[PDB]
């Protein structure tokens, strides 16, 4: 049972740079009635299985790019990519397959982007949701960089903080940016005892706030 | 051309047991092993077991004899099953194969399994239309809300899949055992309300399929 070792565990790189992962085992995968190592990368983009890059510690699997690249021999081993494409986006581990099989703990590829600002949608209520005694307001951030962003929720002007639901999207495989959305939910008295409603977002591409609105009336 | 899929049954109680089918194609399983990989919320790789072409199998001893592989050659299926489970078996579980003795080249899409005594919840679906007019020559953006189903996954689409550029599916969040989660898809304004713009909502395990077409609202 042979333990696997990934170093960094993430890592962040601009598109066209390379980039270096580092993967080590507790015992040799070296077969000395064979003098092949039992080593593997795997990538795995979000929402996809793993998907086979190199074997043998330096066999590229067929099909691969030619910037994944493999070394390394004995307990020590490197995967490289020569210039990392925006699709490359993804976590990368490591596998043994000469006793048992064990993977590595993974490293995350995350790619660096010139900043973007977000696009701001505020949607009120369904008419739906309401027959059911419920009002979630819900505000779309799109499409933004990097991914720190603030939302603030004001109702008739006052900020309200309870039954906030915030949830980011994966980068972008193409373009590398962020969504988030941000869900504000209440029951239908207490969304029909106020009339304004404010999404409002602050972020680093601009130091006036975006603000969207609604009004119940 | 190896295709592997798993059917699972997505929801599984504590202390009870699972049962998987790898139905797979492409080859034999006489000539080739079958081997199980489970991938935990928080990610990573865990090797599970095998069954050989032989129909002899290995597991992980990590599993404590919970698990058990069979097969049925002449189906081309491969069959999971483990014992009393626990929440930290909640996990994707692939069943994947290699051409070569290894390593594994193919493997499924695999399938969600939530360890939990909670019920199964189908989702309500609701419109994100606009407040306000869509300004001349604009791209606008509808939206779909899911909420409060119950377990992962539920698959969203927004015209039958036709509209395909532009969405955002966000991730779930999970509340007092019930899941939320929202989709965004941006369009040129002269093609809604123009056209037809409607979310399609799957919960497979509720048997639910619900379609909202997204229309204007009263300013
Ligand atoms: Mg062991
Ligand atoms: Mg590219
Ligand atoms: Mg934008
Ligand atoms: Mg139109």
């Amino acid at each position: 049972n042979i333990m696997m070792t990934q170093s960094p565990s993430s890592l962040a790189v601009s598109a066209g740079e390379k980039v270096t992962m580092s993967c080590k085992s507790s015992q040799s995968v070296l077969y000395s009635s064979n003098q092949k190592n039992y080593l593997a990368w795997y990538q795995q983009k979000p929402g996809q299985s793993p998907k086979l890059l190199i074997y043998w510690a330096s066999a590229r699997e067929s099909g691969v790019p030619d910037r994944f690249t493999g070394s390394g021999s004995g307990t020590d081993f490197t995967l490289t990519i020569n210039s990392v494409q925006t699709e490359d986006l993804a976590v990368y581990y490591c596998h043994q397959y000469l006793s048992s099989y064990t993977f590595g703990g993974g490293t995350k590829l995350e790619i660096k982007r010139a900043d973007a600002a977000p696009t701001v949608s505020i949607f009120p209520p369904s008419s739906e949701q309401l027959t059911s005694g419920g009002a979630s307001v819900v505000c779309f951030l799109n499409n933004f960089y990097p991914k720190d962003i603030n939302v603030k929720w004001k109702i008739d002007g006052s900020e309200r903080q309870n039954g906030v639901l915030n949830s980011w999207t994966d980068q972008d495989s193409k373009d590398s940016t962020y969504s988030m959305s941000s869900t504000l939910t209440l029951t239908k008295d207490e969304y029909e005892r106020h009339n304004s409603y404010t999404c409002e977002a602050t972020h680093k591409t601009s130091t006036s706030p975006i603000v969207k609105s609604f009004n119940r009336n | 051309q190896v295709q592997l899929k798993e059917s699972g049954p997505g929801l599984v109680a504590p202390s009870q047991s699972l049962s998987i089918t790898c139905t797979v194609s492409g080859f034999s399983l006489i000539g080739y092993g079958v081997n199980w990989v489970r991938q935990p919320p928080e990610k990573g790789l865990e090797w599970l077991g095998m069954i050989w072409g032989d129909g002899s199998t290995d597991y992980n001893s990590a599993l404590k004899s919970r698990l058990s592989i069979t097969k049925d050659n002449s189906k081309s299926q491969v069959f999971l099953k483990m014992n009393s489970l626990q929440t930290d078996d909640t996990a994707r579980y692939y069943c994947a194969m290699g051409v070569r003795p290894d390593p594994f080249d193919y493997w499924g899409q695999g399938t969600l399994v939530t360890v939990s005594a909670a019920k199964t919840t189908p989702p309500s679906v609701y419109p994100l239309a606009p407040g306000s007019a869509a300004q001349t020559n604009s791209t606008v953006t509808l939206g779909c809300l899911v909420k409060g189903y119950f377990p992962e996954p539920v698959t969203v689409t927004w015209n039958s899949g036709s509209l395909s550029s532009g969405v955002h599916t966000f991730p779930a969040v999970l509340q007092s055992d019930l899941y939320t989660l929202s989709s965004s898809v941006t369009v040129p304004s002269s093609t809604w309300p123009s056209e037809t713009v409607t979310c399609n909502v799957a919960h497979p395990a509720s048997s639910t399929k619900v379609d909202k077409k997204i229309v204007p609202r009263d300013c």
